[PDB]
DNA sequence: GCAGACACTACGAGTACATA
DNA sequence: TTTATGTACTCGTAGTGTCTGC
């Protein structure tokens, strides 16, 4: 068996404040908390692979950088996070002596707790009001409408903000710059718009065209990873002149091996955020395409349903 | 070589100190002077104060250098304490502003060490200045007899209303399901003194008390032959267990009568 | 050791003035905890105007932050009681609360002996917190607190956070009544012009407010606000008050008569409130409470003076448009609620249940919003249907 | 006006641990004779029967016959108080809403006396079926409590059939088969570990394990059980006392 | 005649090895050949191995004339097994193309001869011999010690950390709750030579296990007096028990490190 | 040796949520 | 008094097995 080289995810892995590019405001604050000390509650919240829980982490390390082995609590939902075994663990650890420095707290961090069930986030409130002078909690999760109330009213609401394609251009040069690659600018342009702010789905992306071909260019990025359904979906939808409706489905959703399950949510959830045109013909189009989600979801999954969903969706857009 | 070196000679006697209290409360402070180690504990419902005092004689070598407080969890404590022998000699060390404590298990074999550490938690507990005070009666029976006698009268009712009058200690508890009632008899036992009931009269008793506040302070029985209590109608019950070099003392509070 | 703690801990009201707003509770709630011995004294029978005589435990309710717990502890530290603190974090099932506190509620304080003038330094106190986070319903300790306030020969305090649950049905009327408010801007002002004093922070007169409203009278986290922010920017003006505002809005979950306050309106709807108040931004409002969002739209779906008629559509028009898709949302929601439990159809139920039909009905309202009226019909209904299948039974 | 003063409360003890799960609520029918008892179950497929009579007894005096309904969970409890070398004493009095249960011991030194108040149960119909049973068997309670044990792990459904002085516990389930047969054994130096068969005429009968699992809690009164089974009556099987019986009867199961 | 016809004696002993691994192994497979009952199975997590062989010498009577393969539910097996008292002979009884065992239970103290029939199973599970045979540590210590240590260690943590000196085993359970260290050292005991401790060591040794797995490796210390560990870097860890005719060899993966 | 006393895994029953 | 399977959690429960000491 092959030994396997570590991906760029954690093999470029930000550990200093400074690396991680993204919101200014935010990492500006982060660094000053951290020259700072006196870390407040706080609960980061964002879109997935923008860089929640590494900044939580890098944070951590400065703050600790002798003593984050012995006071730093990392859990999720990989571990038991149960009433039972929050109390006993968090509470064990809230009280533990540990001489830090001055500025310098215990911090327990709790990774993706949008998870994590009410009782237990009760419980937390009460260890939260109790011991906050010797530990601080710190939550990141994907969004914060799971957290109850009184847990976001004792802790600081600091929430991330999808980064914009420099900051994505940025990070991938200075990857390119830490590793020899041979790129084309219309590759790492065919990357940005691919990634739609993910950082991680570009690294991802950019690993997997460097190991496939080795050269970064447009074609071989349109090989590794083909164009989002929902812009293809969204082309569909927008789309008048029912037969190029018919023939844009047909050729890149049906013939590509498209489920008409992914199909209809993709158009459900492109209608539901589609802003071009107004909004009873986004209500119309919702009612026919839940009809068809209907159909489809009793058994009846074929590409006349599609169709049909497609001539109704242009029977209205042409207004009868 | 550190602060504390206080040693046990016979484990199983911290152990057994340990579990009479392990239930009823969870953080104790442990303060560590040179003449011995007292401990006081009060209970998450305030009504139970768990005071506790081991003299020096108890440790077979006792070398506190200066006093020190050792908060330590008492569930992290019975977990630790279930690793040693009857033969194991307990060599509890504590160094220089201590975090840690290491509960050295040495052994009659020398092959065989067992170390653990133990990390101390941070327990904010006001000193309690108990005083001195004279009880209407003082009742001391063995304390096997005494925790047959109340756990058969915690299975009938929550409540205990102990009374003494006329010589006559009688335990007696009404519930629900029906009512219990218990008449023993001071005596003096020539064949074994230890099974005898003394009993001195100075002003009558009206005093009541819980089941499980009961049970939790005859879990502890195994340390005493004999358990003194005193019974003062404005003041809270004394249950005390002497030990060889120390005691264990349950300061309960009686009901509203 | 002091500049290491929360600041909402260290400029804590320590005596009974310095607890911001909700003077009229906390005066109240000090007045009943001052008149239990004559009223035990008096078998809980006879009570003054007021009533505190006759409500052996008071019930604490309000929105978070605004100092319930402590004012309770304030309270209770001052008339020389001995607190004695409850939590969710500690467990309060039947068997856990039967032998927990159930002991203490007729027996006093033992600690109170060695800390002694002080008349109630023998007695206890129960502040029973997070009362709302215990939710285990039948047999999961709320049967047992109603027995605790039905006989305990001790005060009683309970907080928690609203009352609308079904959950906290059977404290109607055996337990006291008061409630905590949002706090008044003006106390609200003092106190952070003294937190600027102390923390040397700039803090103008004019952005307070702001902060306030933005965080809906939480104090706790404008605590909180102003301390992050003076971290690294210790002025702030009109220039960040936006910001600040976008990046710290509250965003609380609306009260299901909210959700149906918001969705009637004619505005959201328009070309203006389309672009500001997105189409997502509707599927979320009903995903805050799907459970009553589809009925509380079809009660009162009617009762509104519409303003989104499309020009020669007439207001009966445009009811039946909604009724039509309050009858397809039905559909859609016994499909889900059923054997296959197609559970993906929720978003769908959305817009066929709330969206629609309020996007054809939407104006100013004719009256306030008028509760779910189907489920009392429904019990009602039901008890007929028990009682002709009873006949049914007899009459064979 | 009952006074029944025990020698040892370890036999009332060990007759409720033997119908703590098979009924909760008995009546208790109290006579000069003796004390007698009948239940049903919840199901109304088991019959416990129990009859213990005054030779057991050191003491009893019963001038008037008086139905007791009394709850089990509660002398269970006030039962496990009592222990060895104390002598039970069952008083009640003419119109006893409450009944008393004196411990007495030996020794002066701890004397307890409780109380539990009389609930209302309806006075079960006694019905006085006997009908003849066709095959008659007793072997140890220990071997027949294994035997039923091991069986019911296997299934839900134990068929007990006898032919030929071989009787075959055979349960069928889903992880396999068990099948146990015994021979007509007879012993000599030990005569109570034995047994015996009265084939008259071969049946075949299936009961459920739940129930059959049940009445073994029953073991701890008898050394020996003895069962009888006829192909339409219920089954009987009997603990032997020392002065009197407890009775199990489950209708077969098809 | 049944081809297969395996006599216990004492039918205590195949309960005791069915509870060895009953615990760990849910689904094992029995390969019966001339030479001995053997049997191989990986636990659902593929953490955990059981090599298992009994020999003629622990059956009374041993006839197998082909090889049969037993795929066996092992819950179900220790339920029949437990359908039994100690002093009962148990015989294992199969015929060509088995589709089920058959299991007596005799005595000639009391005629209560009870036959139980389990059903068989189709693991195809053809899986590998043994290919580690070379390690660097060989250490055997008494089973009731060792199994005391794994008791009162995986209490502190879930991780237990073995290590190898000269003349110095150390075992580490570092844990949230506090930490751990038993130091045992090797002697003979002339008086008791089954509790004697011995050690070979050739290259250091640092290994990490996980501590549910360990506990289900000492659950089978009541099946032998003494286990043998014997240690490796890259290689799993061989605890061995050993029996009158064969061994009970367990095989277990070392946690990474990173 | 036997009976308890403990901690232990295991089973049963009830609440809660179910798309972003 | 409503939805109506499957999942996850939480609890108290009853057996089950192991260690102490009469
Ligand atoms: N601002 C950033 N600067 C540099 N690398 C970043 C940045 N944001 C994300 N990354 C990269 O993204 C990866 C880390 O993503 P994560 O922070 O783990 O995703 P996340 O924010 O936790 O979102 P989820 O909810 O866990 S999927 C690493 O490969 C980082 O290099
Ligand atoms: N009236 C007030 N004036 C100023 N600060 C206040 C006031 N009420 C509360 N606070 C702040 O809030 C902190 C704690 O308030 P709490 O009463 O514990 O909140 P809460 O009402 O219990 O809401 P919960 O329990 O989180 S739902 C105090 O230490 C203060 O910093
Ligand atoms: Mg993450
Ligand atoms: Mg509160």
């Amino acid at each position: 068996t092959l030994s396997l080289q570590l991906p760029w995810v954690e093999k470029y892995r930000p550990q200093v404040l400074s690396d991680i590019v993204g919101n200014k405001e935010t990492i500006d604050r982060l660094q000053q908390i951290a020259k700072d000390g006196n870390m407040p509650h706080m609960i980061i919240s964002g879109m997935p692979g923008i860089g929640k829980t590494t900044s939580v982490h890098c944070l951590a390390h400065e703050l600790l950088g002798r003593s984050y082995a012995d006071g730093v609590l990392e859990l999720n939902a990989s571990d038991d996070r149960g009433i039972d075994v929050v109390r006993n663990q968090i509470k064990h650890f809230a009280q533990k002596k540990l001489h830090l420095p001055p500025g310098k707290h215990k911090i327990v961090i709790l990774d993706e707790a949008d998870s994590m069930t009410a009782g237990a986030q009760q419980a937390l409130r009460r260890t939260m009001e109790l011991y906050s002078n010797s530990t601080r909690f710190a939550f990141a999760c994907n969004q914060s409408n799971k957290i109850i109330e009184p847990l976001q009213s004792r802790c600081a609401i600091l929430r991330y903000s999808k980064l914009s394609d420099e900051d994505v251009l940025k990070r991938l040069l200075q990857i390119i710059k830490l590793e020899d690659v041979k790129y084309t600018n219309d590759g790492l342009e065919a990357i940005i718009f691919t990634a739609e702010g993910d950082m991680r789905q570009a690294i991802n992306n950019l690993q997997s065209t460097v190991a496939g071909h080795g050269l970064v260019n447009a074609d071989n990025v349109f090989k590794i990873v083909d164009s989002p359904h929902p812009l293809i979906v969204k082309k569909m939808l927008l789309a008048s002149n029912l037969e190029d409706s018919i023939q844009i489905l047909r050729t890149d959703l049906w013939k590509k091996g498209y489920s008409s399950i992914d199909i209809v949510t993709t158009s459900f959830r492109v209608t539901k955020n589609l802003a071009q045109v107004k909004e009873s013909v986004r209500l119309e189009m919702i009612k026919e395409i839940g009809l068809t989600h209907m159909r489809i979801l009793e058994g009846v999954g074929t590409y006349l349903q599609l169709a049909s969903m497609l001539a109704k969706i242009h029977k209205l857009n042409n207004k009868a | 070589a550190s602060m504390l070196e206080a040693k046990f000679e016979e484990a199983s006697l911290f152990k057994r100190i340990i579990d009479g209290f392990k239930d009823c409360v969870q953080l104790v402070n442990f303060q560590c002077k040179e003449d011995g180690i007292i401990a006081q504990a009060v209970d998450d419902s305030r009504v139970l104060l768990v005071s506790l005092e081991i003299g020096v004689e108890a440790f077979q070598e006792y070398r506190c250098d200066h006093p020190v407080t050792l908060g330590m969890d008492l569930t992290s404590l019975s977990k630790i304490l279930r690793c040693g022998n009857n033969t194991d000699t307990l060599t509890l060390i504590a160094d220089n502003t201590p975090d840690s404590i290491i509960l050295l298990f040495e052994d009659t074999k020398k092959d065989r060490i067992a170390e653990y550490s133990l990390k101390l938690m941070d327990i904010d507990a006001d000193f309690l200045k108990i005083e001195e005070l004279q009880y209407d009666s003082t009742l001391s029976l063995p304390s096997s007899e005494f925790s047959k006698i109340v756990r058969d009268l915690s299975q009938l009712s929550d409540s205990i209303n102990i009374m003494i009058t006329k010589e006559t200690i009688k335990f007696v508890a009404d519930g629900d399901i029906g009512s219990g009632s218990v008449i023993i008899k001071p005596f003096v036992d020539m064949e074994h003194p230890e099974t005898s009931i003394k009993l001195e009269m100075d002003q009558p008793v009206d005093l009541t008390f819980g089941a499980k506040y009961l049970l939790d302070i005859i879990k502890g029985s195994s340390l005493s032959d004999r358990v003194g209590i005193r019974l003062s109608s404005e003041a809270p019950a004394l249950f005390q267990f002497d030990l060889k070099s120390g005691f264990l003392q349950f300061f309960l509070a009686p009901k509203f009568n | 050791r002091e500049e290491d703690k929360l600041w909402t801990v260290k400029y804590a009201p320590t005596n009974l003035q310095q607890v911001c707003g909700n003077k009229g509770s906390v005066m109240k709630l000090k007045n009943w905890l001052a008149n239990w011995e004559n009223s035990k004294k008096n078998s809980f029978k006879h009570a003054g105007k007021d009533g505190s005589g006759v409500f052996r435990a008071a019930m604490l309710y309000g929105p978070p932050g605004i100092g319930k717990t402590t004012a309770a502890h304030l309270v209770a530290q001052e008339l020389g009681y001995d607190i004695l603190e409850q939590n969710a974090s500690d467990v309060r099932s039947k068997t856990l609360l039967n032998a927990g506190v159930k002991n203490a509620l007729d027996n006093m304080s033992v600690v109170g002996y060695f800390k002694h003038q002080n008349l109630n330094g023998k007695h206890f106190v129960i502040i029973m917190d997070e009362v709302d986070g215990m939710s285990g319903g039948d047999r999961g300790g709320v049967g047992q607190l109603a027995q605790f306030c039905r006989k305990t020969s001790t005060p009683l305090i309970l907080i928690c956070n609203e009352r609308n649950l079904p959950k906290m049905r059977p404290f109607d009327r055996v337990c006291l009544d008061i409630q905590f408010r949002r706090p008044d801007a003006n106390s609200i002002k003092s106190r952070l012009m003294t937190i600027a004093i102390r923390e040397k922070f700039k803090l103008d007169p004019n952005v307070i407010d702001r902060l306030i409203q933005t965080t809906r009278g939480d104090i706790r986290q404008v605590i909180n606000l102003l301390s992050t922010i003076s971290t690294t920017t210790k002025t702030i003006n009109h220039e960040n008050i936006n910001e600040i505002s976008k990046a710290w809005e509250k965003n609380i979950a609306l009260k299901p008569f909210d959700i149906a306050h918001k969705m009637l309106d004619g505005q959201i709807y328009s070309d203006i409130g389309s672009r500001n108040f997105t189409l997502n931004d509707k599927i979320a409002l009903y995903f805050d409470d799907f459970d009553f969002t589809p009925l509380m739209i079809q009660e009162n779906y009617l009762s509104t003076r519409p303003s989104v008629l499309k020009p020669g559509q007439s207001h009966l028009e445009a009811v039946a448009e909604a009724a039509n898709c309050i009858s397809l949302g039905d559909i859609v929601e016994k499909k889900i609620r059923s054997s296959e439990q197609l559970w993906s159809l929720l978003p769908l139920h959305a817009v066929l249940s709330s969206v629609y039909p309020a996007s054809k009905v939407a104006g100013h309202m004719a009256g306030r919003i008028n509760f779910t009226a189907w489920l009392g019909q429904n019990s009602k209904s039901a008890k007929y249907y028990r009682l002709l299948q009873e006949i049914h039974y007899h009459t064979r």
